[PDB]
Parts: structure tokens; sequence; C-alpha cells
RNA sequence: GAUGUUGGAUCAGGACACCCAAAUGGUGCAGCCGCUAUUAAAGGUUCGUUUGUUCAACGAUUAAAGUCCUACGUGAUCUGAGUUCAGACCGGAGCAAUCCAGGUCGGUUUCUAUCUAUUAUAAAUUUCUCCCAGUACGAAAGGACAAGAGAAAUGGGACCAACCUCACAAACGCGUCUCAGAGAUAAUUAAUGAUUUAAUCUUAACCUAAUUAACUCAUAAUAAAUCCAGCCCUAGAACAGGGCACA
RNA sequence: ACAUAAUCCCAAAAAAACAAACUCCUAGCCCAAUACCGGACUAAUCUAUUGAAACAUAGAAGCAAUAAUGUUAAUAUGAGUAACAAGAAGCCUUUCUCCUCGCACACGCUUACAUCAGUAACUAAUAAUAUACUGAUAAUUAACAACCAAUAAACCAAAACAACACUAAAACGUUUAUUAAUUACAUUGUUAACCCAACACAGGAGUGCACCAAGGAAAGAUUAAAAGAAGUAAAAGGAACUCGGCAAACACAAACCCCGCCUGUUUACCAAAAACAUCACCUCUAGCAUUACUAGUAUUAGAGGCAAUGCCUGCCCAGUGACACCAGUUUAACGGCCGCGGUAUUCUGACCGUGCAAAGGUAGCAUAAUCACUUGUUCUCCAAAUAAGGACUUGUAUGAAUGGCCACACGAGGGUUUUACUGUCUCUUACUUCCAAUCAGUGAAAUUAACCUUCCCGUGAAGAGGCGGGAAUAAAAAAAUAAGACGAGAAGACCCUAUGGAGCUUUAAUUA
RNA sequence: GACGAGCUACCCAUGAGCAGUUUAAAAGAACCAACUCAUCUAUGUGGCAAAAUAGUGAGAAGACUUGUAGGUAGAGGUGAAAA
């Protein structure tokens, strides 16, 4: 099918702000216990476990070409 | 419809669940932990207790060998998961396979990440 | 500077000049069945064979297998059987180029929805069989109204305990269960005391006895907002709904 | 007595006022308009004059734009819609898992490629990055492939792992003699990456041999709605579906016709068929030479019709054509092949009479690829058969080389009947995958006068969301259904018009 | 007045290609891969693609397929003939 007639502007406001309701904000926002770094809500840390995860796996990667 | 059903799909056919299964286990069980999408992880916990289990049944019992050789194929994870991972095991129940979030996702399709690990 | 012309499938709605079911009148209406006419559109109005049918003939039922309108409803839903144009023959017409409102075969059917509109509360509906009975009536043949009981059918709203399709604890009918008062008026038609008009008259007045569907309910489903992060669900597109013994 | 929701415009009611470009009063620029005609002026450019960053006196025009499915450019709508994108774990580079079909020689294709460096931006619909981006810098040889002796003589008996044989009468081959040549230790190219279809496009092509130790990964993620595509399974019935066993799981047993012999060929891109071609049959024209026929010679060549084969191909030369010459001949040349009346229970007419014509359909066939009436009648098939098969013959409107009647075999041709088996159907249900749905990245299209966009009853060029009167309604999305906006898309392909066009055919007329 | 047979139609010259199975001598018959075609159905319908894909089907030693080098054009050519 195809378009009857072009769109106004109110309408198309008025359907592409108020129903989607944009983006809704909640608090996901929470203070890390270790570092004190702000991160997300229910979830690691991105500070103090992403550099003991890299040194983890550069430990059980040399640990691996020990063994071998 | 969706009503009552466990055993998700996650856009793979049977036999390429079972293959993916297989691989996150076989990472799983090499790596003692490993990072993927919440959806496998949660999928895998389950296989991964009952792998386990399995394991926890004998070494010598021929039900839990030929059943722990149709899952893994590698002959490295085997002896490492009977003689190894399956002992410090012994006493637990519900007590392996936990599940925990990561903080970021993916820059491409945004994926929510989440890391399975055995207790230590 | 296009409203795509038959039929079929699908999805219906409406009209009443009613086929059937309902209420009656008359009948050359004994009875049972018919005929004719009145009131009534709530529901229902089948499955096949031949041929493109619009038809028609025929088979088996059924309470009946109604008619018409909706662009002779419906191709931005489908079908191309018919027909509207590129070929191959018969027959007719024409010296010929070719035709025929004739008959046989074949012939690609394009679109992602912008607006309007739309994405359900319910109370039912139809039939057969049995019982009184083989009585009244009638030479014989023949032969109910009412009341009661048991079965289905279509259909509304459903469910998964068995059976069935079932490779998890799900969705289904082919399986199971349920289906209800009541009030009032229809147009007929049948009356009681009774005028105008000493009689008569269902009507003029008036207290009043009784009569299909619609039209309505004594009622059954409904509504405690104002935290709901996060984890789950037989819930689910999002949302909504439910359930998790927060710091 | 007609077909969506009522009343013949609301509600009601019962049984002298209101009210128009008309008239008057008040002011003045004094008394409408379509085609067409007339008068008087304004905006803009330039020139003469004047004035100098604003104007009027005239002359001279490429002189005033809202439309032509206008032109060009910019920017919207649709729309954040369609569309594009299924392995994993790690780790600095491996492992596990999936699906196979491709490496060399070219014709070509003109640095894509290799290294390093940099990727805001463009470039590969994004990221990762990069064999397919920028910048700079590397780009292997040869005994590989291209490029070379002039002539003159000798010789018959093809190739098919071929003494041989057959047919279609045979790709490339060798020898002898004479003359002559030099640095012929050279010149180019390969080995770079792949390319034709506007695209980094499920489509395309030549040659040798592997099918794997070569090579590609459905390389964004969620959701498990409707619905669609592909695929799997099903109680009982087993074509009850339908124009048709289409489709589709299982299988292919049997029956009967039309047409065409058959193996092929034909509208590239709606027709693959009964059409054309084909062996064969017949008619008819050619006794002749050196760039067709043919380096052929009546057993040859051209032309026409028919179409294996089997049985046949009867009559008519008045007209046309053709051959001998005005007369005749010639049907496997163009073609044509009758009517009426009378005669034995009924009916029918072997027979007879008659009109006409050049001569009036012989064999065979027949409601047929033909039959109008028609669904002819009868029989078979089926519980029912406008179809089909087998007969009858008043053959509207079969007919013997545009052949007639049959015919084994053959057919992706056109029809009919039993069996077998099936989600075709009664009658649908469930599952898998790709889309649809969500989120993120990149971000279309036709369409569009402007749109605040309800319905009913009427009206309006006779089918209203914009008109009237009633009814209904706070404001905006998403997933779905296709009734309306005479929806979108093609200046109707039917009809008719224009003293339009073009193709084809002739005794249209006119003639190199 | 010219450009066009690198598409396609026919032809000339020069090369190449067409497993396997049953079989009486048989490049002989039938089936069936490549290759050459496009029967039916479905999908695709601003597409993967301005002729497609999937299943299925025909030919497949012949009137076969194909490479390279050439020839025939609009007051026409070609055409196992469909305007
Ligand atoms: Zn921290």
């Amino acid at each position: 099918a195809a378009p009857k007639n072009r769109r106004s502007i109110e309408v198309n406001r008025c359907r592409r702000r108020n129903p989607q309701k944009l983006i809704k904000v909640k608090n996901n926002i929470d203070v890390c216990p270790e570092c004190g770094h702000l991160k997300q809500k229910h979830i690691l840390c991105g500070y103090c476990x992403x550099x003991x995860x890299x040194x983890x796996x550069x430990x059980x990667x040399x640990x691996x070409x020990x063994x071998x | 419809i969706s009503h009552g059903r466990v055993f998700r799909r996650l856009g793979l056919g049977p036999e390429s669940r079972i293959h993916l299964l297989q691989n996150l286990l076989t990472g799983l069980v090499r790596h003692e932990r490993i990072e993927a999408s919440w959806a496998r992880v949660d999928e895998l916990r389950g296989y991964a207790e009952k792998l386990i289990d399995y394991g926890k049944l004998g070494d010598t019992n021929e039900r839990a060998m030929r059943m722990a050789d149709f899952w893994l194929t590698e002959k490295d994870l085997i002896p490492k998961l009977f003689q190894v991972l399956a002992p410090r095991f012994q006493g637990q129940n519900g007590g392996y396979t936990r599940m925990l979030q990561i903080p970021n996702r993916n820059e491409q399709d945004r994926a929510k990440m989440a890391v399975i690990e055995y207790k230590g």
C-alpha cells in the first residue's frame, strides 16, 4: 500500500514522543564495596575484577605453558 | 506454545544445540570458568551439574563411563574431571556451577554477559 | 491519465412475497395427514453423481433441504474453470489479406497498510424414541391433544482424569462435562357484566379469563491504585497478570 | 410488501410577528459579472536628462508564474518501517564442533596484490577487522609459453589400444633432391590479484585430473505470538478433495480411445502441443560447363504436395492453370461431385418417370478434433455418467495424396474406467528451521493539494469523513484483519472519433 | 547516410567432449551420472536474478554438445516456418 497524504508535524511529534516514553530512566548506579567506584546494580565491578580476571588469565596461560 | 517448557531453543537446531552444550561444557571443565551469554550459561548449569553427578557415580561403572565418553570426546577432560574435580565436590550436592553477571556488554550486539565457575 | 464483467471457495449481513420449526382461521377439516389464508426472520435450511453452470436430471437423508438484495456481496483474501488479447485443427463464409457474438486443445494474475474501520461477557437452538394406547370415534380401514421419561444433533462457553496425536511435567478432539427460572407486550384468535341502538355486540367506557419469536431481569462475571530493584511463571509481542519470606 | 439505524430537516405541538445585493436614511473614490472588445495605471532591466548610497520625464524589452504525469536544485512524508548479519572456548595464537568441492592450463582482467604505517572521515549496507580502504614501500627464473628455412619430386590400402570388418568414403603424416642461413648464448609475456551481468549480484562459460591430508563456517544478539515459506509425524476412514489423484506421502498392477509413425525441431522471456521436420510416395521443370548449383550430369539437380508401413486412391477438362497451338489433351493441376413425383398390412422404395448440370460422393468411415437441433437413440461402464467406450445413420456442415480407412511400437501431447497408496478430503493437530516480533548498528521505496480525518438517514453529476439533520467521541502507539479513502500502479490493449501511422493481400485505380 | 552476427539464427574452417549396467557379433537396443534442455508444482514478484531457486521431468553415439578462427543486415539477412 501507499500513503494517502504527507504527515503533519504535530502528528509526527505526538507519535514519536509520548507513547514511546523516550527512554525510561531508572537507577542502576551503585558504589563498589571494594574500590568504591561507581558501577551497575546486581553486577560485578568493572575495575577491581577485570584486571584480576586478566591476571588470572595470564596466570592460567603461564601455568598451562609451564605444565606442557 | 511456551507453556511449561524448559529446554530452550536460542536459534539453534537440536544437533547444533547439543554440540553447543558440549563445547561450552568442554571449555568450562577445561578452564574451570568461562564467559558466555546469560541464556547459554543458565542452560549450561543443569547439564554441568549432570556431568558432575555422572562423574560422582563411579569410575569403574560402565554407565557413567560411556555417558562421560558420549558427552565429552576430548581425552584430556575426563581424567581431570574424575580424578581431580570430582573428589572435592563429593560432599556437595547442588553446590557446583555458580553463575555471575558481567558489568559491561559487547560493542556489537550488546549481549548480556555472564560467567560460569566451579567452586575452588 | 481503467469502476478488472461469469462461476466456485472464503466470510457474512439484511429484506419477507415463510420452505421448515411456532401461534391460528376456513376446509368438500371423522381421525391421521393435506389444501388455502393470517401472524412471525430467533435459529436452521444436508451430503453426492453428470456437465465450466445460471440450470437441469438422478442417488441417500432430513423438522426443511425457502427466495432475493448487498457493484446480479466478496480477486489491495484466493481460484482462472469460463472470457479479454500472441498458437494447432475440423466446419462455414471470403479470389485473397482473413474473419465468425459457432464448436475442440494450450496460454506468467503486480503490491511491505498512511488514514478511517476492526482485533468477543453470558442467559440458547433443533430432533428422534418410549410411556398413557392401540381407549374415545368408526361397518371396516384407520386413529390424537396434554402430561411424563430417555436419547442425540447443531451450537455457546470450556477442560485434559482415561482413550488418541504425543521423545520431558506442555496443546488439542477424535475424548469428557454443562447449558436454567421469570415478567410484559405480538398481529391473529377465544371470553365475562354491558352500553350508544329496550335486542345484539370481545369495546365504546370500565373491573377483569386466557394466546409464537423479539422486547426485558430475581440476577450471574466486575472494580482494595498510589512500593513492585532484582529473580522466576502452566503468564506473556512490549505492556499487563501471577509467584519469590530485600538491604 | 424490500434488502445498514429511526422519523418524508431537531425536539415537540395543536386540530397579528420574525425575515433578502429589495427600498429608505447616512458618507463618498455614483450605481456586479464567463468568452470577447475598449480605456487608464503599477513592479523589474537598460539607455538619454537630472539627482548621486532611496527618485520622474521619455525611449527600448528575453518585462510580473501557483499548476503543463513541467524543467533543475534543495529538503520532507512514508520511517526509525521494509531490508542487510546461526559455532564456541580460550589465547596471542590453538583446541573442539559443522557443512563440503574444488586445485592447475587459458582467452581474458590492467597493481586488485606482498610488506610497513595509519583508520575521526569515506571505503567492504556495522563491529571485528580486512584477500578485496587510505598512504608509502616490495613485485623472479628456465631447459615455460609466443616469435623463423624457400621450392621442386615420390606414395597408396580411414579413424573406432584393428590381422580385420563396416560405413559417413577418411584431424594431424613421411621420404628424395637443389639453393640458402648465422651467434638463432637473442626480443615479448608468465609468477602479481581476478572476471562478464549498473552492485563484493544464490544467475555465466572452455581444457586436464583429484573427491582427500585440499577448502568454506548459516561469523550481531534475543523473543518460541499470529501468519507465511521449507521440512517431519498422525487416531479411524482411504479420493469422501477437486475443473483434473493437482499436490503429497507410498509406489508403478492392470483397461479402453483420438492424433502423430518413430529418434528430433519450434513463439530466447505467458503456448513444447495434434504443429514443423522426418524416411517414403507422386507430379513437374532442367542435355547445360571453369569462383552457387557442381569441379555434379536423368540412378543428377531444382520446385510442389503428401508423410513409416498395410489396403486403396472412383467420376467430372464446361471455367481457370499447364502442354501441344485456337483446336485438343491434362486431376498425386486450381476445383467440382443434384432435386422432385409414383410403386406392395404400417413404414420404407430394389424399380420407374422427370427437371437440371461439365459430371452429380465409388471403396471406406460416421452425433466424429466434424452433428446446429443435442444431453440423437440404444448398449457398456457407475448406487446416479451433458464426459468415455461399443453400435445405429435424415452425414445442418466426412471423404479417398490440403489423401481415405486401419495399424505393432513409440509420446514430459489430448480423454475415460478398476486396483494399490496417501493430511487431497471428513478434519485437522503437533514439532523443526528461515522470516514475522524485541533490542542495537546502517537506514529505502512507490505514494503524497493541504488535512483537526467517526457513523446513520437523505441530498449532492445519480455511491459524502469536509453538505444537512440525528447518533457517538479526553489525548497518542504497537502487534494483527484488508471493507472504504470510486486505494496505489499503466494518458484502456475492448468501443468510437482523427480527411493519424504501419504491416499484409488484390481483378482498387495509376505505372519508372 | 552509416554503425551492429563478442547476444542470437544459419553456415564455413580448425579442435575438443559425452561414466556405468544387462546383453546374441553389433559406437547395435533400454536404464542411468556429466553435459545439453526447462514438463509440472512451489517459492521469489522494486528480487539472489530486468528469466532465479527447490523438488520433479526430457535428451544423453546423435538430426548431439562445445572452444577458437570467419561469412550473411534493415527498398534486408536468417528462419526443421512461431510473424
Ligand atoms: Zn570495584
